[PDB]
RNA sequence: GAGGGACAAGUGGCGUUCAGCCACCCGAGAUUGAGCAAUAACAGGUCUGUGAUGCCCUUAGAUGUCCGGGGCUGCACGCGCGCUACACUGACUGGCUCAGCGUGUGCCUACCCUACGCCGGCAGGCGCGGGUAACCCGUUGAACCCCAUUCGUGAUGGGGAUCGGGGAUUGCAAUUAUUCCCCAUGAACGAGGAAUUCCCAGUAAGUGCGGGUCAUAAGCUUGCGUUGAUUAAGUCCCUGCCCU
């Protein structure tokens, strides 16, 4: 009874491990309100704080993050488990609380079901950056 | 309680280590790190005197993950960006006099295991000694 | 810009001077139906060519 | 060389204005009688004020704080926000 | 059976005074979320930055100045303690003086150049609500910036006491200056 | 509780003239001597860095000095001071404050005589390392 | 002088040498739907609420 | 025991695991299946022109060696017979006891 | 890797009968960045890429040739692209934490990266494993950034050229060029004049790494990322281009 289900942010990884039990939250090997920048608190808080407590209690999700970088880890895990609550509310529970608890996040944010993807532009040979150029000489 | 090291807050409990292990007296030191003190090429002397204890907290829990590293690896894991001036800044690695030597005092006080594919790992003397601490540290935070 | 060629316009107008018999109103038929009776070298143009046929029976019932 | 410069931009701020290195017992008691009675508090705000020197002015703001007198709001790397309670 | 808060906060009682800035000033419970930093996919549609909270859109422009160009963590600290500020002061929440700096420093009237194919003449124009908030916003963090310049004062306090000397309209932040010369402008050019 | 230390500014070597600030930093002032030599000398002179330049006492101050004319005493070997293998002496020490200006004519002197453009090109309006001189050190 | 306050009912067509300002007839919200057709600049819709410190210059352009 | 494979067109390489396979699981055998390793590009960027004149272009070359390997534990008179293949001619098949 | 789906496929409206435009629906995605390019020309660059070459010049004291020193690096200057900067959003000491493309020896002809360990302040010196390679270097412990300390608005601790004395590596040898390190000298520089360049979204800028000549050798290049804006989404006013 698992589901490892994955947020896919820009260049980041958050594979969750979602399956009953007692409440229960890791990043990648380590506790909760363990989080490396403190301005993006609130922002791993914002799903638990926007569900629910009997949502929460029943369901051990833990997250390990393959990422590329702070605040790109930090919009994976919140993808990751507001993915993780469509994930697990597909299989076990049924479509009249799996549907209305997504129409609870959606209408608070999109991306949490949509994956906006977003590489960057490659850079160009002509300029230094990805749509840049160099100065010109004139007369 | 269940107190995973990690479980703590991460730098009280990595400067919380460095307390207790004046408490002991745990180095040994031959006599350039005695006497002048850079990193890899900075610019002045560290202004916190407990550097020693410094550097040994944070080889605790960089050792704590990567058993098999070493020397060359702790050089690695502190890194710094080098200022050139005019030239673009590079980087350089880390230190190797203390990057050996504060892996000498650890393993002075039996933290040290050597495989021979690799280097140094923790042992279950130092294992217990971080966990200890952040038994007393998280209860120090919560209280 | 959904300002689609002449080849398409080319074909579009041959599928519906041969094989009117099998169409539909609908799109998701005739995307597998214009492979049957036709020869399509390209993806994109398996739904660009069914996308204008479907628009374009809209009309043949109508006018 | 000619340090002629083709650019136009003057108008500096004060004329390299002096600041109190370390405080006097004037000083003393312009800190132990008002320094907690405003409302806000920066080490900032009372640098340009009583024209005292910022490393002295978190030297006394954080002793009245140390006895607990100062109330604060938080600490981060940047800034440190006081405040008067009572 | 959630109700949406924002920080140590509750981002309600609000009263946008006037009219030509609601719609515009996003501090809707519809528009209200726990953190200034989104994902800004705000290039697509023209005007989807009407859904925005100005809270982010004065972070968004507080990175200015090159050397300040980046580092959204650092800037919303600058904002979190102007807000850590202003709530001191006089009680009276700095969401509060916020709102009512835009109504304030936003010029109502400004100035072009439209034709009669011959010189310039500069006809005094008026302006959409949008860009009241957008010039508002603009020259508050500019407000910032050459206010804490060569001084002992940090990007947070001195965008603090931007904030409520702005809000108080009584000629002394660097928005209203920069607002009733252009008012003066368009009187000049009408 | 430190009330007030009378030290403003004082007199050290005679030719140079420090200041009230910070105690590494007050003897910053010293030609031959800079940033790090004086971190060297204050903290194995034992003295408290934290505690300012202006709360500091008579001997100490002859300590800092003794040391910084005589390191090779007790510590801080040759790779740290100033003078090199060749002083025409084969002597390692520090440079004092108004010695600065007699080793550097020294230096000059004998790279005078000796036909070296390391001289020649300091007598000369010159560049020794200024490899392209185009745009090197105008008028 | 008393400022009065006006929504748009359609737009018309975008103006200036530069192409930069939309010409509004706005209408009135003081009174009937009549207007002055104003030459406003910013991102502007229908219906846009609009603060008019001048009710007097009603220029029209084609 | 071993086979890699390596080539250049995908088309010849999944047509050589087809050749292997249709020639292999009709035997007593028990057969892997194509691991992915990842097709690797050695990349060359060129001036695009032997003088300085004009804008700077660059032209930029791609190989892309692809790699898959299968795995065949078994006597080897029957990799003695399935050495016995018609092959395409950018296909490099190596073997491995 | 085969195969799927984005077509304006439904609704509204504006539309010659149309072509089509515009909002919304569900959908990851309603078009991402490129790459290859029209007939015809410049007397645009390259004879210094060539075993592609025409014609004149040179060939025994050689315009062939190696070898040995020196030049291309000179400076009253002028112009070009850049780099770090001009500070407190910061400077410093440390603690924390996470990338993506790619690179690596006995080759059709002159030839490496580096695990661990010890020695040494630092650059480096020694022995052993592994890599002709998703094995190993490498869960590339990348930096920016972030959590505390000092500095406190000071041409200062912001700034690192010039100049002093040394300590190391490669090399046939580094002098009138190396590279790296250390102390020491602490230079103009107060946001840059009349003018102009680059940019609409993971775009700009701030920040690091890898690749190319490489024995030493990146400010330039070409790619890779990471924090990730501002204002637009319009015109022919400026420069220019397209159709009558
Ligand atoms: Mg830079
Ligand atoms: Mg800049
Ligand atoms: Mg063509
Ligand atoms: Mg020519
Ligand atoms: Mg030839
Ligand atoms: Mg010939
Ligand atoms: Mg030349
Ligand atoms: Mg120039
Ligand atoms: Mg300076
Ligand atoms: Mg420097
Ligand atoms: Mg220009
Ligand atoms: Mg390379
Ligand atoms: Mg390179
Ligand atoms: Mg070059």
């Amino acid at each position: 009874q698992s589901v490892q289900v994955f947020g896919r942010k820009k260049t980041a990884t958050a594979v969750a491990h979602c399956k009953r039990g007692n409440g229960l939250i890791k990043v990648n090997g380590r506790p909760l309100e363990m989080i490396e920048p403190r301005t993006l608190q609130y922002k791993l808080l914002e799903p638990v704080l926007l569900l629910g407590k009997e949502r929460f209690a029943g369901v051990d999700i833990r997250v390990r993050v393959k990422g590329g970088g702070h605040v790109a880890q930090i919009y994976a895990i919140r993808q990751s488990i507001s993915k993780a609550l469509v994930a697990y509310y597909q299989k076990y529970v049924d479509e009249a609380s799996k549907k209305e608890i997504k129409d609870i996040l959606i209408q608070y944010d999109r991306t949490l079901l949509v994956a906006d993807p977003r590489r960057c532009e490659s850079k160009k040979f002509g300029g230094p950056g990805a749509r840049a150029r160099y100065q010109k000489s004139y007369r | 309680p269940g107190v995973t090291v990690k479980d703590v807050n991460q730098q009280e409990f990595v400067r919380a280590l460095a307390a207790f292990l004046k408490k002991s007296g745990k180095l040994k030191v031959p006599e350039w790190v005695d006497t002048v003190k850079l990193a890899k090429h900075k610019e002045l002397a560290p202004y916190d005197e407990n550097w020693f204890y410094t550097r040994a907290a944070s080889t605790a829990r960089h050792l704590y993950l990567r058993g098999g590293a070493g020397v060359g690896s702790m050089t690695k894991i502190y890194g710094g960006r080098q200022r050139n001036g005019v030239m673009p800044s590079h980087f350089s690695r880390g230190s190797k006099s203390v990057a050996r030597r504060v892996l000498q005092a650890l393993e002075g006080l039996k933290m040290v295991e050597k495989d021979q594919d690799g280097g140094r790992k923790l042992t279950p003397q130092g294992q217990r000694d971080l966990d200890r601490i952040a038994g007393q540290v998280a209860a120090a935070n919560k209280k | 810009g959904r300002v689609r060629t002449k080849t398409v316009k080319k074909a579009a107008r041959v599928i519906i001077e041969k094989y009117y018999t099998r169409l539909g109103n609908d799109f998701h038929t005739n995307k597998r139906v214009c492979e049957e009776i036709a020869i399509i070298p390209s993806k994109k143009l398996r739904n660009k060519i069914a996308g204008y046929v479907t628009h374009l029976m809209k009309r043949i019932q109508r006018g | 060389g000619k340090a002629k410069k083709k650019k136009w931009s003057k108008g500096k701020v004060r004329d390299k204005l002096n600041n109190l290195v370390l405080f006097d017992k004037a000083t003393y008691d312009k800190l132990c009688k008002e320094v907690p009675n405003y409302k806000l508090i920066t080490p900032a705000v009372v640098s340009e004020r009583l024209k005292i020197r910022g490393s002295l002015a978190r030297a006394a703001l954080q002793e009245l704080l140390s006895k607990g007198l100062i109330k604060l709001v938080s600490k981060h790397r940047a800034q440190v926000i006081y405040t008067r309670n009572t | 059976p959630d109700i949406k808060l924002f920080g140590k906060w509750s981002t309600d009682d609000v009263q946008i005074n006037d009219i030509s800035l609601q719609d515009y000033i996003a501090v809707k419970e519809k528009y209200a979320k726990y953190l200034p930093h989104s994902a800004g996919r705000y290039a697509a549609k023209r005007f989807r930055k009407a859904q925005c909270p100005i809270v982010e859109r004065l972070t968004n422009s507080m990175m200015m100045h090159g050397r300040n160009n980046g580092k959204k963590l650092m800037t919303v600290r600058i904002v979190k303690h102007a807000f850590e500020i202003i709530h001191l002061l006089t009680g009276e929440n700095p969401l509060q003086v916020l709102v009512n700096a835009i109504i304030n420093s936003g010029p109502r009237e400004d100035s072009t150049r439209i034709g009669r194919a011959g010189t310039v003449r500069r006809q005094a124009v008026d302006v959409s609500p949008l860009r009241r908030v957008n010039q508002a916003i603009w020259l508050l963090c500019t407000g910032a910036r050459e206010a804490a310049f060569r001084n002992i004062k940090t990007i947070a306090e001195c965008l603090a006491d931007e904030l409520i000397n702005a809000a108080k309209g009584s000629s002394n932040s660097y928005a209203i200056k920069k607002k009733d010369e252009l008012e003066r402008v368009a009187k000049s050019n009408r | 509780v430190i009330p007030e230390k009378f030290q403003h500014i004082l007199r050290v070597l005679n030719t140079n003239i420090d200041g009230r600030r910070k105690i590494a930093f007050a003897i910053t002032a010293i030609k031959g001597v800079g940033r790090r030599y004086a971190h060297v000398v204050l903290r194995k002179a034992d003295i408290d860095l934290t505690k300012r330049a202006g709360e500091l006492t008579e001997d100490e101050v002859e300590r800092v000095i003794t040391i910084m004319q005589n390191p090779r005493q007790y510590k801080i070997p040759d790779w740290f001071l100033n003078r090199q293998k060749d002083v025409k002496d084969g002597k390692y020490s520090q440079v004092l404050a108004n010695g600065l200006d007699n080793k550097l004519r020294e230096d000059l002197e004998r790279l005078k005589k000796i036909r070296a453009h390391r001289g020649l090109r300091h007598f000369w309006g010159l560049r020794v390392r200024g490899q392209h001189t185009k745009t090197t050190g105008r008028r | 002088q008393p400022i009065k306050l006006a929504r748009v009912t359609k737009v018309l067509g975008r103006t200036g040498s530069q192409g930069q300002c939309t010409q509004v007839r706005v209408e009135f919200m003081d009174d009937t739907s009549r207007s002055i057709i104003r030459n406003v600049k910013g991102p502007v819709r229908e219906g846009d609420v609009l603060t008019l410190l001048e009710s007097e210059r009603e220029a029209r352009r084609l | 025991i071993r086979i890699t494979l390596t080539s250049r067109n995908v088309k010849s390489l999944e047509k050589v695991c087809a050749d292997l396979i249709r020639g292999a699981k009709e035997k007593n055998l028990k057969v892997k299946g194509p691991v992915r390793m990842p097709t690797k590009t050695l990349r060359i960027t060129t001036r695009k022109t032997p003088c300085g004149e004009g804008s700077k272009t660059w032209d930029r070359f791609q190989m892309r060696i692809h790699k898959r390997l299968i795995d065949l534990h078994s006597p080897s008179e029957i990799v003695k017979q399935i050495t016995s293949i018609s092959i395409e001619p950018g296909v490099e098949v190596e073997v491995t006891i």
